């Protein structure tokens, strides 16, 4: 449903044969920034008419070997011709270089062959069908007829909107111009009403054989200079605001495709989410590559695909489709301001709340304080499923290590009967279905922390049932807590936690308040502490988060 | 009206006739749908002859839309059939291939096929009813997926200019654009049968369309649409299936009458020094209708300083089928700066330069002076049996007899003159902007020369002058003029 396709780049720069799958808003981001520029220009090279008329240097040539060939291929989507107006315009230019069988695909190729003698290898842009006979782009002159189809825009980081406002004000009544265009000529002659014109050319005509000097825009008219003004980082979003109105009005006969690098430079915060909602919420963008460092700029994502160059020297190249489904649509801003930061980083440990964070950042403070330096983030997640965190970090080759409790919850409108919820999330990354709902029998007199203890053996019988079933999460890096977290911890540092509490039962104080007693935990948590609970088999997931 | 036609945006089916007030509203309708229209789409017009198509360029300008303006064999030939034959028949067939009209006549349509696939060239068809061009391109638009998603995403409208002439398999084209890939079409033509048909003409698609068809929206013209209100009403008063049309106005001011009382020539000078209600420096036209009146009308400026050129009427400005083209041929032997290229410009087809090269070579015998009147009927039956166009007898002796002298040199001359004489039968066709008539010439009561009269009164375009030589021809303007109750319509000085 998507005209673009896939791109492939062979042997370009640092790209040996690297294959990207695409959309049509796209994003890039990773720990290699040589790998995104050169990503952006192996794009700019095949669509953009001024940077592919300088040519292949030595340098663009991978590993500098020139006799290995440059290939930058576009793979194209025409299915959804019916329907999209930009399929339209691809085809009109297109005409016979597309064959009825295959009417459904159409490539867009670059191809570059060294010469020693001319020191120089030319661009050779071929378009067709099929990927086998592909036939030259038809051109004459300097320009071609992919040119007339995709306009690329490229926005650099730093612009100046006076310089770019000059090159849009000649596009973009007559009797009101015609009484402004004589009162321009007013000024010439009232400027005149002439001690220094008649002095210089006393001068001037002995040096060498009328100098009157007037005024600039005068001559040429008021239209000449027309800057604007507002009624450094506030002007950076107008001009943006001049891309929106120019290119629709400027380039609505062709497909326009922006190249945005690294937006956010000089950007604040707050206005890096206002761009991120116009790239993805707002249909002004429809075409886009993004390349950015920013968390901030994917607040607002959706409907978009992420692609994550890996952090080798291989530039390995990983694409994942990211799209938010309707049942998510509810906590869709919560869930992207928490995921944004986490797809920047190498190992993500997924936690439930905020008394995990508490808790992890201590533990991790005193043991590795390093661990989101070398690519470690906590990333928590609340009343959700783990699928759709799971699955965007799993394409993009990030590390996930999830950690839950094993929890029961009351199903509405019945008492007795409590869901399996803990397991039931283990049991959805793995693709299994979910579990049938148990009843439980507790008597009416047994309530409050009576009841909670009893409820903690139906989970220690539910977590043995399942033995093998842990197994297989242990390999998933999932890790189901028998009861709970706050269990586990007891059995890392039993004597600590009575120390620090002098409650006999420091598990059930500590679950009062789980958010203030934990704070009172960590403040009192000793080093050895730390790594007696990170060195303990039921914390594995804080080694798996560090890497070791 | 015409306000009325440019603003419809669906299929319109116009019904043009009088000459010239088919191509002004094309190439304005073209152009202001372009405008209207910000999208990639573009336009597609297409002309029999390629003189037509080279009119229609050039008033419009730009076209940076991508929009096709050419004939119509060039339109199938570069957007349908040599683009999508190897996609709708196999890549057996060539896409190098060379259209030739006049060779490689074929009796069935598997034969042309084999003419296409093996000897590498596009032939006619023997029977001038069906054409295969268009049969190709249509079969290959069903054949070829491809052909047919191009053909919608390139155009979204298509103007068709002449479609009178248009044969069925050209009209079957024509129809399958509107009916399947849904593009809107601008249908041009003339519903009389008139002189003028291409080889393989129907009349009766056209015709068709007029009466049986409910998707498109059907208009007319009015004939004379390029005078002014005031000369409307003089012409169309005389006429009395005209007299209904005209609408009476409060004020008079450009049909002039004057009764003639000094000589000639001071009524010229009168009417562009006392009055000036004619400038010396636009065009000025007198009628008469025989040779003798402009003669001595042109002797008798001549001596009063005024200097004139007079066109005389051929031999073959006479209503015939090649009337039109057999003046083509004699401009380019008359004239020296009137190219080969403009004469096969009116020639109907895109003629290859080979083909042109053949035609040439056949005309180039006319070149030659002094080779009697046996030579030039040969050349002309040669020229026109490569046309396949049989020659009307006294088409050939008038074409023979204007070849022989330099008495009818300057009608065909290419050159423009301001201030002429021409006969009402000299200029049926163009039209100048002020004209001077007398009203002696025609008899008004019997209706014997109000057809001469009518063509008289609708060649000029700004201002007419009237000279009220004839008691009787006054007299049937103050009789109508009480029947319609009709004060003004007419300036007297």
């Amino acid at each position: 449903s998507s005209k673009f396709s896939n791109i492939t780049i062979k042997n370009f720069r640092n790209f040996e044969k690297v294959n990207i799958n695409l959309d049509n808003k796209n994003v890039i981001f990773g720990m290699n920034d040589i790998g995104k520029t050169n990503f952006l220009y192996a794009l700019r090279f095949l669509l953009d008419k001024e940077i592919r008329k300088f040519g292949f240097n030595k340098s663009d040539y991978h590993k500098h070997d020139t006799s290995k060939k440059i290939e930058i291929i576009l793979t194209l989507d025409l299915s959804n011709y019916e329907k999209d107006e930009d399929t339209k315009k691809l085809i009109s230019v297109v005409k016979g270089a597309r064959t009825s069988a295959n009417a459904d695909v159409f490539y867009i190729a670059l191809e570059s062959k060294y010469d020693d003698k001319e020191l120089y290898g030319n661009i050779i842009l071929k378009w067709g069908s099929e990927l086998d006979n592909l036939i030259d782009i038809p051109g004459r002159g300097n320009i071609n007829a992919l040119d007339n189809v995709f306009k690329v825009i490229y926005i650099n980081p730093l612009v100046d909107l006076d310089k770019l406002f000059a090159q849009n004000k000649k596009y973009i009544d007559e009797g009101i111009l015609n009484n402004i265009k004589s009162l321009t000529d007013q000024v010439n002659q009232q400027i005149g009403e002439k001690g220094f014109q008649q002095e210089i050319t006393s001068e001037y005509r002995s040096l060498k054989k009328s100098i009157e000097l007037k005024s600039e825009m005068a001559i040429k008219g008021f239209f000449s200079d027309i800057i604007p003004y507002i009624k450094d980082g506030r002007r950076k979003m107008l001009s943006y605001s001049i891309y929106n109105y120019l290119a629709k009005k400027k380039y609505e006969d062709k497909i326009v495709i922006y190249l945005i690098e690294e937006p956010e430079i000089s950007l604040h915060r707050s206005m890096q989410i206002a761009l991120s909602k116009q790239l993805f919420e707002q249909s002004t963008y429809k075409y886009f590559f993004l390349s950015t460092h920013s968390p901030e700029l994917l607040y607002e994502m959706d409907n978009t695909r992420l692609i994550r160059v890996h952090s080798t020297e291989k530039v390995v190249c990983s694409s994942h489709m990211y799209n938010v489904e309707e049942a998510y649509g509810s906590v869709k801003k919560k869930l992207n301001k928490a995921l944004s930061s986490a797809l920047f980083a190498e190992r993500v440990l997924l936690i439930e709340g905020p008394s995990e964070k508490i808790l992890f950042e201590k533990v991790l403070d005193e043991v590795e304080p390093e661990y989101e330096l070398n690519g470690g983030f906590l990333l928590e997640v609340g009343g959700t499923y783990f699928n759709h965190y799971v699955c965007t970090l799993n394409d993009l080759g990030i590390t996930h290590i999830i950690k839950t409790d094993n929890d029961l919850k009351s199903k509405k409108g019945k008492k007795g009967v409590y869901e399996l919820l803990g397991l039931n999330r283990c049991l959805n990354l793995l693709g299994r279905e979910n579990l049938d709902e148990i009843t439980i029998d507790i008597p009416e007199d047994i309530k409050g922390k009576k009841k909670k203890e009893r409820l903690n053996e139906r989970k220690k019988e539910i977590f043995k049932q399942y033995k093998n079933e842990v197994g297989e999460f242990l390999g998933e890096r999932i890790y189901l807590s028998e009861i709970d977290l706050e269990n586990d911890l007891y059995s890392a540092i039993g004597e600590s936690m009575k120390r620090i509490f002098e409650n006999e039962d420091p598990v059930h104080y500590l679950q009062k308040s789980k958010l203030f007693n934990m704070v009172e935990l960590v403040n009192n948590l000793s080093t050895k502490d730390c790594f007696d609970v990170f060195e303990h088999e039921k914390f594995a997931c804080l080694k798996e988060l560090v890497g070791s | 009206s015409r306000e009325q036609i440019i603003k419809d945006g669906g299929n319109i089916l116009v019904t043009a006739g009088a000459g010239s007030g088919k191509t002004t509203i094309l190439v304005s309708k073209i152009e202001a749908d372009l405008k209207e229209n910000k999208t990639h789409y573009s336009i597609a017009a297409v002309t029999f002859t390629n003189k037509a198509a080279k009119e229609i360029e050039g008033r419009l300008g730009y076209s940076s839309r991508g929009n096709f303006i050419g004939t119509n064999d060039g339109f199938v030939e570069s957007e349908i059939i040599r683009p999508f034959i190897k996609d709708a028949f196999g890549n057996d067939y060539p896409d190098n291939f060379t259209a030739e009209y006049f060779d490689n006549q074929f009796a069935s349509y598997d034969k042309g096929l084999q003419v296409l696939k093996y000897q590498n060239i596009l032939g006619t068809y023997s029977n001038p009813k069906k054409n295969f061009k268009f049969q190709l391109a249509l079969d290959i638009l069903k054949k070829s997926l491809v052909a047919r998603q191009y053909i919608f995403s390139k155009y979204f409208k298509i103007f068709i200019d002449e479609y009178q002439d248009s044969d069925k398999d050209m009209h079957n084209l024509f129809m399958y654009l509107k009916d399947q890939l849904k593009i809107k079409l601008f249908i041009v033509g003339d519903p009389k049968q008139s002189i003028y048909i291409w080889r393989g003409a129907e009349p009766e698609n056209f015709n068709g369309l007029i009466e049986n068809s409910t998707d498109f929206n059907k208009y007319h013209l009015t004939s004379n649409f390029r005078c002014c209100q005031d000369i409307q009403n003089y012409s169309n008063l005389f006429n009395e299936e005209t007299r209904s049309l005209i609408k009476e106005k409060n004020e008079v001011q450009n049909v002039i009458s004057i009764a003639d009382d000094m000589p000639i020539s001071d009524i010229l000078l009168k009417l562009t020094e006392e009055k000036q209600v004619l400038n010396i420096e636009a065009e000025l036209v007198i009628l008469v209708r025989r040779r003798n009146q402009a003669i001595e009308i042109m002797k008798e400026l001549n001596e009063e300083g005024f200097n004139f050129i007079f066109i005389p009427q051929t031999p073959l400005d006479r209503a015939t089928p090649n009337a039109t083209l057999l003046k083509e041929v004699i401009k380019y032997v008359k004239n020296d700066r009137y190219s080969i290229y403009d004469l096969a410009a009116e020639i109907v087809g895109n003629l290859s330069s080979r083909e042109i090269k053949e035609i040439q070579k056949i005309i180039n015998e006319l070149l030659v002076p002094n080779i009697n009147q046996v030579l030039i009927n040969q050349v002309l039956i040669n020229l026109f049996a490569k046309l396949e166009i049989t020659l009307d007898t006294r088409e050939i002796t008038a074409f023979t007899e204007v070849m022989m002298t330099n008495e009818f040199d300057i009608a065909f001359d290419t050159n423009e003159y301001l201030h002429k004489i021409f006969t009402v039968h000299s200029a049926k066709g163009l039209e100048f902007n002020q004209v001077i008539i007398t009203a002696s010439d025609y008899n008004v009561h019997y209706n014997r020369d109000t057809n001469e009269h009518y063509v008289a009164t609708t060649r000029a375009k700004d201002k007419l002058i009237v000279i009220m030589d004839n008691k009787k021809y006054s007299d049937y303007i103050e009789t109508l003029m009480k029947e319609l109750k009709i004060k003004n319509i007419i300036k007297s000085i």
